[PDB]
């Protein structure tokens, strides 16, 4: 008989930045 | 071990006793008020304070059937087998007489299942979640938890019937302290020497896994001490040398002077040399800040007695180089209380709110070590006057601004922190943070006088080998408008030409210790390029401003009732 | 507010989701200038978050929403940085000045915070109260918390010679005058004439106002 | 390799050897005095030190069994395998007899828990944290770990029973290098003029690898220098002199600053012409307190570690600090002046705090801060952005510089053009406690330094200097390196003109008296008289101050 498998790895965030003007 | 191992939590102690014990010997009382007694626990603090000891204690204490869960010991690969694992898991604690369930370290298991993206996770909260509390919902089986962040759990198991009871196992007071330092030195062979009460004075923000740490690296001190010289035999230890091992109280400040809370290992600051003998001049801010520093800590029943919360923050501000930094270094070094210090923009940021996020832990981290010093050093950085930024960088500094104001001044529990700032250019920080409350008393650090000179020039040379027929009084007279880094560059100068002598010498005697000392000649020759350090003006501004406050402050002087 | 992308706002909605949840809720923002600063000052920004912030915070306070008695109150000593739409009625209409304490209410200060302290028996706050023109609540506290001091200070010394061969069962009249001589007014007066401006733009707003009868 | 293979660290090898060998050889002590030793570590510090090779050490030596677990070889894909790498490997270890585990670079496995977004991570770390500590946790289980980054660690595993001490296995000092110097070269034939010991007090930053990479390009360095040469017997004429170690010397430096390397440009003491008097006050100033720390620490004072370079442009200010980075044994960080700035929100701050940290920790070291009108200016301009940041960088600068560190040999050399632009606390002693002026040359200076100009060029025999040295009166060193390249540049031009006419049908090895005429007739005098009216005027203005 055959079986099944369980996989959960990651995924992709996005940040966000202050900048500095003058 | 039993129930006399935890010490220094007497009421969660209890609390957890009573549902683990009482409604497992006599349930009479129970079966009489009409109402089940709770079913659910979740131990949650820092780090060491004693959860997986405590579930150790009940397990010991407990006739009862144990089970012991890890965090991720019950995930596996197959799709559907955790779930699997914890159903038999439960059914075999259930079938067994009236067991506990102990789940350690459950932010593994039950994280919010609306932040999470997997989803075995999101199933096996779930399938706990009906174990837990759902039709047929327990037969006389107590569940247990550990964890060391609680907001980091799924909120239906925060419910009654879930886990109805939350204990919290927080850091140890003094008596606390005392107690772990009696049970952690009871077994082992100590010295007479040994008051325990001293050493549970002296720690401060030990979370009881240090005391443990303390005692065995002390002991090791000792051993050491023992072996060095008296019996280093790779082969065999005779047992005269066994039976004289006692850790001794020299041992004890050895290991105490070394280690640090656990807490603040990642904040630790490297160990400088400065004493109060070090720091000449200005002997009554020393008494001054002495007394702010040590009263709060040393006598907490003299405040409790009068009622009222010690004052904690403190200002200096003056030309620089003048004793700020030197005294701040004078504190951390000789001072009782833990000390966290920080440059100016140090905890800066590019990401959008991290410095605030910074800002927060610091200050979370000096009240639960607390008593703690905090030394904010060129607060003209990160503190300025807010709404003055029109020149916008995003706006960042006001945010920082207002997150010391609020976290030095809320909704907190009035732990004791003090605040030593220290700026050069007191009139760019922000009226708000220079209130009664954040920072009471604003200490001007003015230029030295005749004396305070003499004082400086006496301490900077405490252990310089001088000439005997030297005379620092004229020194001290000659300058009159000098500061202390100009004292010591004098110093220092005189050093240069001493050392350039004596070198030369040395080589023209090896060619083919004649300067045991610094000599009037030295001096008077590194005394010929000295300089003032700060001009008039800037002296101008700050006399105007000391002015200012003064005006401030002179309406009063001496009033009569 | 946090570093990501949208969950500032994310965490607004989940505070005043439980405050509405768990209704009536009392909902403390202090320091509203930081979150809720004026749209478009900001030349260079994070993307625009602080904006996105404050319109949130403009939405959730009222929107497309039932009110379920949640009632919101800020506490700012700067209110030049507040945006004008937060300040409308029906999301905060409710501005309180708390000027500095008169004669009276500085004598009921002192008495507020010695309530629970022992004091002289013929000690009199009046002339602390007549005295004080200028101060705060913070500068009254100061001015206690250095008497207990000295009282302290005189207690260790007393333990001390006592120890060498209650002392001071309370505070005097002389803790008070040598504590008094550093006190010094917190808020200078371009604060001061800034908040009184403040409040007379409000005043000028209500305008050709009296008593009037319909 | 053993326990002799490791040196340069006698303490922290102290500190692993007792705790890991004495309480499997005499436990008898640990029952006599009622205590278990401590059983975990970890160490750190720079990369390139010698962790793993004192675990692979102790590992050797011990007789007690070792386990070896790498970072990122446990972690997986499929839900719940790490954790069951984790398990096996502890399992497997506790199973035998007394063992040691070590974890190499931990700090991939275990981040903070608040600070990740993932789930895998957060679960191998709970992982961790119950093998470590919980119900039965470990029986005669020793646990060892190495990494760079301490503070990106959950600081719940920083707690005793965990890890109970840190160990910092830091960079060696002198004498450390000089037993990493001899064990390194003690299979190696050397030749007998070198002598290791003035190798090891030249090097100053250097750790370990860094020692064993100097070894093996000396090494490289002879056998090029011989296989070339050359087209049995030649093995027995395999020895390293004394000049390939230092070839390979004046090729390396040191890994840490290895990315701030300067280009090499061969400038010598004598290549820069008067100033006698300033470059001997900057050559005590540098060389006294790293040649003879004994006699300074018998007196009891720290050396003055600052000092500022100010005047006209071109006096050979960038000249003295070429000079200094070529001739002082002390590792060299140069800097231009904007260099630092970055547009991000704090991080032109990090920028200086990385570079100083840097600096400090290859000690001793020389900072060169060059054109300090960009980074210090003075502190409170004109309000919003012309000082936000302005203001930010001068008290990191401020803070760096002087306050709440360790003296550690660290010598800033400044270089302006402004001075009185500058913020007076950067001037303060103990920050920058020399206020060197850097003065146009006079006629004897000008000659001295026309003569350091042409050392190395051809010359006619009957010509003087003397009177190109007195017919300026108002020169810079710039003005006359400009005459110099005029001249230079008219002699080759008839040398070509030469060639070519006796290619058409050395004409001119030296430069001639009518070459300097015809080339000294447009000079500059650059500096102008108002520029050089206000430097008197601040000159004069410092020495009533003095
Ligand atoms: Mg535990
Ligand atoms: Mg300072
Ligand atoms: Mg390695
Ligand atoms: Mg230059």
């Amino acid at each position: 008989a055959a079986a099944a498998a369980a996989a959960a790895a990651a995924a992709a965030a996005v940040a966000v930045a202050v900048a500095v003007a003058a | 071990v039993g129930y006399d191992d935890i010490g220094g939590c007497r009421k969660q102690m209890a609390q957890i006793r009573e549902m683990v014990e009482l409604p497992l010997r006599h349930p009479q009382l129970f079966k009489a008020i009409g109402i089940k007694p709770p079913r659910g626990v979740l131990m949650y603090g820092p780090p060491g304070t004693g959860k997986t000891l405590m579930a150790r204690a009940v397990a010991n204490e407990t006739g009862a059937f144990f089970f012991l869960i890890n965090g991720p010991e019950v995930m596996s690969k197959m799709a559907g087998e955790s779930e699997s694992n914890l159903r038999k898991a439960f059914e075999e604690a259930e079938k067994n007489a009236p067991a506990i369930i102990f789940i350690d370290e459950i932010d593994s298991i039950a994280p919010k299942r609306d932040k999470t993206n997997g989803e075995v996770e999101r199933r096996v909260v779930s399938q706990l979640l009906t174990l837990m509390d759902g039709m047929k919902a327990r037969s006389n089986v107590v569940v247990i938890a550990a964890t060391n962040r609680p907001n980091s759990i799924d909120p239906a198991l925060r419910r009654f019937g879930r886990f109805d009871r939350e204990v919290d196992i927080g850091i140890p007071d003094a008596t606390g302290r005392l107690e772990v330092l009696r049970i952690h030195t009871k077994n082992m062979k100590l010295a007479d020497d040994v008051d325990l009460e001293a050493l549970a004075a002296e720690t401060h923000g030990y979370v009881g896994a240090d005391i443990a740490s303390l005692c065995s690296e002390a002991a090791m001190q000792q051993i050491r001490e023992k072996m060095d010289l008296i019996d280093l035999d790779e082969d065999e230890i005779d047992a005269e040398v066994l039976d004289s091992l006692g850790v001794t109280m020299d041992n004890f400040r050895f290991a105490l002077g070394n280690s640090n809370p656990s807490a603040l290992r990642e904040t630790v600051v490297e160990s400088v040399n400065v004493t109060w003998d070090d720091v000449g001049g200005l002997d009554e801010i020393k008494e001054e800040l002495k007394e702010t520093v040590e009263y709060p800590v040393l006598h907490p029943d003299q405040y409790t007695k009068f009622g009222l919360s010690p004052s904690k923050g403190v200002l200096f501000y003056g030309p620089p180089g003048t004793g700020k930094t030197l005294l701040a270094k004078a504190v951390a070094t000789e001072v009782s209380a833990n000390f966290i210090s920080v440059k100016g923009p140090e905890l800066l940021s590019m990401w959008y709110g991290e410095s605030e996020s910074n800002i927060r832990d610091i200050f979370d981290k000096a009240r639960a070590a607390a008593p703690t010093v905090v030394f904010l050093d060129e607060l003209d950085s990160i503190a300025k006057a807010r709404g003055g930024s029109l020149g916008d960088a995003g706006g960042a500094s006001d945010r920082v601004v207002n997150q010391l104001l609020t976290e030095m001044d809320g909704m907190n529990a009035k732990k004791n922190v003090f605040v030593i700032g220290a700026t050069n250019r007191p009139d760019q920080i922000d009226p708000a943070i220079l209130r009664p409350g954040r920072l009471d008393q604003l200490i001007y650090v003015p230029l030295p006088d005749e004396n305070a000179r003499l004082s400086i020039l006496n301490a900077q040379l405490r252990k310089t080998p001088l000439e005997p027929g030297l005379e620092l009084t004229a020194i001290a007279k000659a300058t009159q408008g000098f500061s202390g880094a100009d004292l010591l560059y004098i110093v220092q100068r005189a050093a240069k030409y001493a050392i350039k002598d004596s070198i030369e010498a040395h080589r023209q005697h090896e060619a083919e210790d004649p300067v045991p000392y610094i000599t009037k000649e030295h001096f008077a020759e590194a005394m010929k390029t000295a300089k003032r350090s700060v001009s008039d003006a800037e002296l101008r501004r700050y006399e105007a401003y000391s002015q200012q406050m003064k005006a401030s402050r002179g309406q009063f002087s001496n009033f009569n009732f």
